[PDB]
């Protein structure tokens, strides 16, 4: 029947649309993870510089009470 | 062909299952790292406080 | 080069069948015995794995006369996605029948409207590259400071079938080797019944930056058998004596410290991989 | 079954859609926390630099 | 009548469903690779966050020591 093949085809196309939604969702996920990654890199840079400054300050304070 | 169609359906189904496993592991990892970011940010606030107080005292000791 | 083949081609729209004509070949090489060849032609359709038809064997001739015709029960609409393959072979009684030369004609380029008949120079066919075994993707992360090597087994695809009547029961075993000695044996979980397994399992090793160029990591994808020793599907190895994409990924890991690098790798037979390890 | 394969695959697909949606929202929260952590980090290295300068002053003065 | 056209419509919808399945396979494959890259990046950023936390702890220790020094000077 044309009704059966067309409804079958309909379920198929619906499955394709759902899969497209999942696809866009996964790619979006990858994108966000990348962005978060670079921002995390920035955070790490700030943290390392902070480690340096703190370390210097600690050496200075420790040497000042000597 | 109907055979190629159904076979494609099967392959797609399996790959989808793989995507499920990936999604779950991903989710757990994201949660753990969220908790991690929370802890790190708390430590960040504590260290912010310590640096501000120590710097305030330091500048006050000038003279 | 080194040969010509006269072929005919026509489609019977009434019976919906393909008419392939094998008339005569010319300018054939002097194999096997000195003088003239013993030729016979195997003709078949692609991608059909159907029974390959073959013409009569002709005793001692470089200019053979077949004058035979073959019929292929093929729908016309499906014919556009097919390709006619004609392969000329040399008959050998006590040896493997060496292929003289084959060529292929795309059926979506053939005008079945008029009776087709053409001479075509035989082409030296391509040779299958061993057998497909499969690919495996994983990530490599190395931190020289702590000497920690993070190898995260990600996944695999197109793995060869082992188990009879079934697909596979794939699992990944990691061998950390040096000087032909197996030092560390780490293995992943078993994903039952799959040709596209997913793991995402992280592993870590102690690798000093002084020996980073003297260590070899052998990844082996095997199939789990319920009873008996589990047969190995394939394996690849990186590090020392590494080649191609392996040395590429290794060098990428070295050039990118404190960072994981994901990459695919084509599996090779266990024999050759074990052989490449000096 | 023929229709059954479609229904099954569809079900798996929708499931992964739900799970991945949740994971995406979790990555959004992660993103907020990462932003806040970024600002806090920059401010922290700023304050650490200033405290380093102050420590330099007090050291040069008191030692 | 429209019998022939009906049959050709059936084959047309069949082919449409077939190519649909093809598109499905391509899409799920691209989604798959996207997810893999996602996981890898999450590993990188994760270890990075671990290192950031360790750094924060070291900062806390050092700053506590400096705090002790300032309490000594006080
Ligand atoms: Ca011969
Ligand atoms: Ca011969
Ligand atoms: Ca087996
Ligand atoms: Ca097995
Ligand atoms: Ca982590
Ligand atoms: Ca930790």
């Amino acid at each position: 029947a044309l009704s059966e093949i067309e409804t079958r085809h309909s379920e198929i196309i619906k499955l394709e649309n759902s899969i497209r939604e999942l696809h866009d969702m996964f790619m979006d996920m990858a994108m966000l993870v990348e962005s978060q990654g670079e921002m995390i890199d920035r955070i790490e840079y700030n943290v390392e510089h902070a480690v340096d400054y703190v370390e210097r300050a600690v050496s200075d304070t420790k040497k000042a009470v000597k | 062909r109907e055979n190629e169609m159904d076979e494609n359906l099967e392959q797609v189904s399996g790959i989808i299952g793989n995507l499920r496993h990936m999604a779950l592991d991903m989710g757990n990892e994201i949660d753990t790292q969220n908790r991690q970011i929370d802890r790190i940010m708390e430590k960040a606030d504590s260290n912010k406080t310590r640096i501000d107080e120590a710097n305030q005292r330091a500048t006050k000791m000038l003279g | 080069k080194l040969g010509k083949l006269q072929y005919s081609l026509d489609y019977d729209f009434q019976n919906n069948q393909l008419l392939v004509g094998i008339i005569q070949a010319a300018e054939l090489p002097a194999l096997d015995m000195g003088g003239t060849s013993d030729p016979y032609v195997k003709v078949f359709l692609l991608p059909d794995k159907k029974k390959k038809f073959e013409t009569k064997v002709h005793r001692k001739t470089l200019n053979p006369v077949f004058n035979e015709q073959f019929t292929f029960k093929v729908p016309y609409s499906e014919l556009g996605g097919k390709t006619l393959v004609m392969a000329v072979y040399d008959f050998d009684r006590f040896s493997k029948h060496d292929i003289i030369g084959e060529f292929k004609v795309p059926m979506n380029t053939v005008d079945f409207g008029h009776v087709t008949e053409e001479w075509r120079d035989l082409q030296s066919a391509e040779k299958e590259e061993q057998e497909k075994l499969g690919d495996i993707c994983f990530s490599l992360r190395y931190v020289p400071t702590a000497g920690k090597l993070t190898v995260v087994i990600l996944e695999a695809k197109n793995l060869k079938k082992m188990d009879v009547g079934g697909l596979s029961d794939p699992y990944v075993k990691i061998h950390l080797m040096q000087n032909g000695k197996r030092l560390k044996k780490k293995k992943t979980t078993i994903k039952k019944n799959t040709l596209n397994p997913y793991y995402n399992e992280s592993f870590s090793f102690e690798v000093p930056f002084e020996q980073i160029q003297k260590v070899q990591v052998v990844v082996t994808v095997l199939d789990y058998d319920k009873i008996g020793k589990n047969d190995a599907i394939g394996k690849v190895f990186v590090g020392y004596n590494s080649t191609g994409a392996e040395l590429r990924h290794w060098s990428d890991m070295l050039a990118n410290p404190r960072r994981p690098i994901a990459q695919w790798h084509t599996l090779q037979v266990e024999e050759e991989v074990d052989a490449m390890l000096a | 079954g023929s229709n059954r394969r479609l229904q099954q695959t569809q079900a798996q697909v929708d499931e992964v859609v739900d799970i991945m949606r949740v994971n995406v929202d979790k990555v959004l929260e992660r993103d907020q926390k990462l932003s806040e952590l970024d600002d806090r980090a920059d401010a922290l290295q700023a304050g650490a630099s200033q405290f380093e300068t102050s420590a330099a002053k007090l050291k040069r003065k008191y030692w | 009548n429209e019998l022939e056209e009906m049959q050709r419509r059936a084959d047309q919808l069949a082919d449409e469903s077939l190519e649909s399945t093809r598109r499905m396979l391509q899409l799920v494959e691209e989604s798959k690779d996207a997810g893999i890259r996602t996981l890898v990046m999450l590993d990188e950023q994760g270890e990075q966050l671990d290192r950031v936390e360790e750094g924060m702890n070291h900062i806390n220790q050092d700053m506590k020591e400096a705090e002790k020094n300032l309490k000594d000077l006080g």
